[PDB]
């Protein structure tokens, strides 16, 4: 569902668990550190999903949420001054979720059931 | 009273140094294998740890994080 | 340096100046409106009581 | 130590050969023209001068019988001008 996504996100936002970005998701994820991934697939080439599937095939769980731009927007990399969003275009194509943070019920249940897929 | 003239310069200019930006940059140090294991182009960094990339310019590979203490002759 | 140009040269504040274009403006009443609009202005809509009348008091 | 003013459109130097009364001279324009010369603003008793000193006075462009002197060099902005030669070296002028 989407409301964990933006728990999740706030809760590696506030604590520095985003890998925002594709090298550090990388190096996260060749480390011992990136416990969650979303990435889009609408990109271009492909080959970034691709060599990031490898990244979560040796830190398994992924996710496939598209909308790479709506996907930085409620993402927080945002400034988000105003109500409304006060940037013009702003986006990541992979996020990467390294400190767990807070921990919400409906969440865990989520991360559990996408991890027996 | 101080009287001071437009400085001359016998220098044509120093520029700064713009840091070479690369698009793409991240997958060339990696190397998909066929739709499932995948291996890395470049070296791993012993003192940092798993993950940080050698340097590789001319008969030695170089780090970046502890940059000034490995720099190791092929 | 000292003197930017010829010295006695003739019309030369006047050449360089600026020229600024007049500001456009709603008509003023003229005639027996006119009188009216200043007795107004002084007699009955008294602004500054204070020390003299001041008429165009400078902004400041 | 001052920067040297160049003459520009107009003004030009000149050399006092003997100065008159009432703020009057007469001065040796480089051009064959023996000019008069007036004191004028901000030389008036500000900076003094005499026979025998370089001077740079603007011209009228409708009276040319009169020129009115603006800057005076102090003998060594003038051996200056003597260098880059801008006025005439047919001229000894020394101490
Ligand atoms: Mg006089
Ligand atoms: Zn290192």
């Amino acid at each position: 569902i989407e409301d964990a996504l933006k728990v999740v996100l706030r809760t590696s936002l506030v604590h520095d668990g985003l890998a925002r970005g594709l090298r550090e998701s990388a190096k996260a994820l060749t480390r011992g550190e990136g416990q969650l991934a979303v990435l889009v697939e609408s990109v271009t080439e492909e080959a970034i999903s691709k060599l990031v599937q490898g990244l979560a095939t040796e830190n398994v769980p992924l996710i496939k949420v598209a909308d790479a731009k709506q996907l930085g927007e409620w993402a927080g990399l945002g400034k988000i001054d105003r109500d409304g969003n006060a940037r013009k275009v702003v986006g990541a194509s992979v996020v990467v979720v390294k400190n767990w943070g807070a921990d919400t019920q409906e969440r865990e249940i989520l991360l559990e059931h996408f991890s027996q897929q | 009273g101080k009287k001071r003239k437009k400085k001359v310069y016998t220098t044509p200019k120093k520029i700064r140094h713009k840091h070479k930006k690369v698009k793409l940059a991240v997958l060339n140090y990696y190397k998909v294998d066929d739709e499932g294991k995948v291996a890395k182009l470049r070296k791993e960094c012993p003192n940092c740890g798993p993950g940080i990339f050698l340097a590789n310019h001319g008969d030695r590979f170089y780090c970046g994080k502890c940059h000034s203490t490995f720099a190791t002759q092929k | 340096g000292k003197v930017h140009g010829s010295l006695a040269r003739a019309g030369k504040v006047k050449s360089q100046t600026p020229k600024v274009e007049k500001q456009e403006k709603p008509k003023q009443p003229k005639g027996r409106a006119y009188k009216r609009l200043l007795y107004t202005r002084r007699f009955v809509n008294v602004t500054l009581t204070n020390g003299k009348r001041k008429m165009n008091p400078s902004p400041s | 130590k001052r920067e040297l003013i160049y003459k520009e459109e107009g003004q030009e130097y000149a050399q006092i050969t003997k100065m008159l009364g009432n703020g009057r001279v007469e001065a040796s324009c480089f051009d064959g023209n023996k000019r008069m010369a007036h004191i004028r603003g901000k030389l008036r008793k500000k900076v003094w001068m005499g026979q025998g000193d370089i001077i740079l006075v603007s011209l009228r462009d409708f009276q040319d019988d009169q020129c009115d002197v603006v800057h005076k060099y102090n003998l060594d902005e003038a051996r200056t001008l003597k260098n880059q030669g801008e006025l005439p070296e047919n001229a000894k002028i020394n101490e």
